[PDB]
């Protein structure tokens, strides 16, 4: 995505480093345009309507600060 | 005692069959040596003497002592021991966990002469195993009752939403459940406080799955959380849960204690209700690998007091040096006989004696790239919670289940057809995920992972 | 709302009245700050989040979750650093203080950009203290019921403990009451074995007592294990132990939890019987320096659900700094008002808004030679346990009571003239031992006299 | 006899005032088990029975009492 790395903090500190401690990225189907570009499917979503991913909103959730804002704790990893 | 060998440092001594052995690893003050601490240890988990001037009126005696008859170094640690002892079977009490516990490691962890202990494992005989009750149903009882073969089961807190109202809450059990999952479960922190309290949300989260199973066609539940502050309000708790119609409830065993967990593992086996533990406040018991009490230890504990769930941890994300450890005793609490094999962490063999099983619960920050690995490992014969997993899909709660509910059935039916799930995990959930714009979104949110260049 | 705010770290946050405070001494990995840290603390002990993208749907956010508010650093050690956090009061239940615990030492302790972590000391506001129901009786009753004024409790153990039969037992406790003793023990380790079971003993320790104290005139007592395997068979033995008519019973609330403890102490109150908690299992979780609960947090958790009596340890022996932190939390269990005193551990001004106290008990291999310094330090509320300063008596078991009866007379007497006692105690003990044989054998069999400074 | 601390032996556990034992011999009769001369009141007199050990010849060990060993818990915990 936006970064590369599997699932990694900030040098030092332990925000994260994909969401820059915002807990939100931006949509990569749309690139926060808001509407499709191609048809992404056989026919079910044809470009010129809503962004199939993130319904309009522009903005998903991230996926290594799992909705949290740094790299420890029942959101972002495995207990033990 | 003397330059006679202390009367409890028995090194040519064998254990009967109905000896509860115990074996600990501990570290010494600088000048004091291996085979009196051993023996030290040995004297404070009983008669607290090495002479023989109290416990001498006319016979009694020698009976109920701890002898210990194993010291062995730990190799690559410096200055560490461990020490096998072993107890009588007259010493304990016959159906209660409290007493063991507070024979055993009742005072040694506070002796001076000790720099450090930790207990790292036990075996029970079979003629004190057949004095408990164990786990109200098992594994078989419970995959009957609920109608799931094949698959493992999945789940899906809601773990970071707090301050909800209970019809909200509902609301949202109603979507999980209706999308594809089977089990739901409170936050551990949610009581009866005042903005929301029990009763509300017994009675809409009951609704919540009275309408889903109807609407869906197959059995669904969700774990209540009945601790409570005294023996009153939980069985008053766990009676109106019974009466909604409730096939599963919840309790954690550490902080409520063994007692309580004890009388509430009778009620559900009387009334027919299956019980998940959860396992909170254990790393201020066992997360430093010099003192404390392992948790494999807890885990036997609770196999004999009660429970048919129990969280394990995942083991993703582990080295060898502990996914070997976890995988140990999670055949501990599953099968019916473990040979002893001291790199998994099982130090003595134990024989379970027909006693059934519980169940392991994986958990904690998941998501779709990670269901080859789980179902590999796991084998299907557990639970798999999804706490952020789930409730985060880009458009909405049913969705995610749905995508969820995908992925694990496309694992498990490559499995049956014998391709491998190491290598061709990815391959798997993306040929999947093409007729399908749920698992389509859900792999694009997320990002994979290629344990360890192939396998691993 | 980025963070490089950590929304979290509030320093010049003040907190309310009706917040509860929590002191944690951590020590993080290498490579990760202390704010971060303290933040991380903060987090994961509430809604485990930094943004507000997931909880803050409906406007709704800020009132359930804690904040950190000062991270200083630990004078001497390096590496380690104390933090303050600060939880709203809508978070905890009424009268569950298992909610308390799972609520804040739950998951935080199993964090992995720490290295180690321990709980010093915990502040309940006044609104929280009034919703439960502490101490069945307190102190002033519990002098009242008893009737013995002026002067400490004495009490003795019973190490012959393994393989006596019922009868021989209630013989022994019947020796030793009659002696001039105030309290037997009954160990820890017997509840129900097959070779003496409880009914049986029950029986013959109610049948001594009625004797021993028809014959005394005082008020005698048998501390009576009513640890059971459950709720139901905890319940039938203390109401076995009402009906023979025992005025105090004894459990332990470490291994058998808090939601039995809470139980038995509603049932005592309600019945009139007094609760000795015994604090068996308490080294697994409190002995290292650098990870764990110390002792006092779990004594104020007791304060809170129930008990009349609690085991504390001697202090006579530990040399400074380790010694003046016990004390500290004697006073936690006594006192009414204990104003910040970080030298002797508390951390915290806490207030009890007129809860009752409990008594401490003092115990571990202590012979008649260290009556003095005892009776100076803990003062006339508590009890005094003797092991083998009781049974050890070369005459007996009657005698070696009579022995530390007499002692702990002269000692208090001694005191209340205006004497010091850590200078002359041993000159005062001297003096007493002369015009009895029990004293004078007892003074020669423990052999050390004192470190008389 | 009285010997400043609680003495555990060279580098080991083992109490050193009875060297394991756990009794010692009474320092009053010296073994003998017959007093030696009068007491309190002329109501132990020489002749009779000790009056500490009453004939047994032993006694409990101090520090250690009956332990055989220091750091246990019915010899140490006045720490």
């Amino acid at each position: 995505a936006a970064n590369n790395n599997p699932q990694g903090t900030k040098p030092n500190s332990l925000v994260c480093a994909n969401c820059e401690g915002e807990g939100c990225v931006a949509c990569s189907q749309c690139k926060g345009g808001g509407v499709n570009l191609i048809d992404h499917f056989n026919g079910q979503f044809k470009a010129g309507a809503l962004c199939w991913l993130c319904r309009g909103k522009k903005e998903v959730l991230c996926g290594d600060c799992n909705g949290a804002g740094f790299i420890g704790g029942f959101l972002s990893t495995f207990d033990e | 005692v003397k330059d006679y060998k202390l009367t409890y440092y028995t090194p040519d001594y064998t254990p009967k069959d109905t000896d509860l052995l115990a074996a600990f690893r501990f570290s010494p003050q600088p000048g004091v040596p291996a085979d009196e601490a051993g023996a030290a240890i040995a004297a404070e988990s009983s008669t607290g003497t090495w002479t023989t001037v109290w416990t001498d009126l006319l016979t009694d005696m020698d009976r109920y002592k701890g002898k210990c008859y194993h010291i062995e170094p730990v190799q690559g640690e410096e200055n560490s021991y461990f020490a096998f002892i072993a107890y009588p079977l007259d010493l304990f009490e016959e159906g209660s966990v409290t007493n063991i516990l507070t024979s055993i490691v009742g005072n040694v962890f506070g002796f001076k002469a000790i720099r450090s202990l930790r207990l790292e494992d036990i075996r029970f005989p079979v003629a004190l195993v057949k004095t408990f009750q164990g786990p109200p149903h098992g594994i078989q009882v419970e995959r009957d009752l609920l109608n799931k073969y094949g698959r493992p089961m999945l789940g899906c807190t809601i773990k970071p939403k707090l301050g909800l109202s209970a019809k909200n809450y509902g609301r949202a059990v109603y979507e999980c459940l209706r999308g594809g999952l089977d089990f739901t479960k409170d936050d551990e922190n949610i009581n009866s406080q005042p903005f929301q309290r029990w009763r509300d949300r017994f009675l809409f989260v009951a609704d919540a799955i009275h309408k889903s199973q109807a609407e869906t066609g197959e059995i669904k539940g969700h774990y209540l959380n009945v601790t409570a502050p005294t023996c009153e309000e939980m069985m008053k708790r766990a009676e109106f849960a019974k009466e909604l119609g409730m096939p599963i409830i919840m309790h954690d065993f550490l902080t409520a204690g063994f007692t309580a967990n004890t009388t509430l593992a009778k009620w559900c086996r009387d009334n027919g209700v299956l019980l998940h533990i959860h396992r909170a406040m254990h790393a201020v018991i066992d997360r430093q690998r010099n003192h404390g009490i392992h948790f494999r230890v807890l885990a036997k504990c609770l196999r004999l007091s009660g429970g048919d769930h129990l969280h394990s941890g995942t083991v993703v994300g582990k080295l060898e040096g502990d996914k070997a450890s976890t995988l140990g005793f999670v055949d501990l609490m599953r099968e019916d006989h473990i040979e002893a094999d001291r790199s998994r962490g099982v130090f003595f063999t134990q024989d379970w004696a027909s006693m059934p099983g519980v169940l392991p619960v994986a958990s904690g920050g998941i998501h779709v790239w990670h269901m080859p690995a789980l179902v590999e490992i796991f084998g299907d014969d557990s639970v798999l919670q999804f706490g952020g997993g789930t409730l985060g899909h880009p458009w909405g709660n049913a969705p995610g289940a749905t995508a969820n509910r995908v992925a694990l059935e496309a694992c498990v039916q490559a499995r049956n057809e014998g391709r491998d799930l190491y290598r061709e995990g990815g391959d798997i959930l993306r040929e999947a995920g093409k007729w399908s714009p749920e698992l389509a979104a859900a792999l694009d949110l997320w990002k994979e992972i290629k344990f360890e260049f192939e396998t691993m």
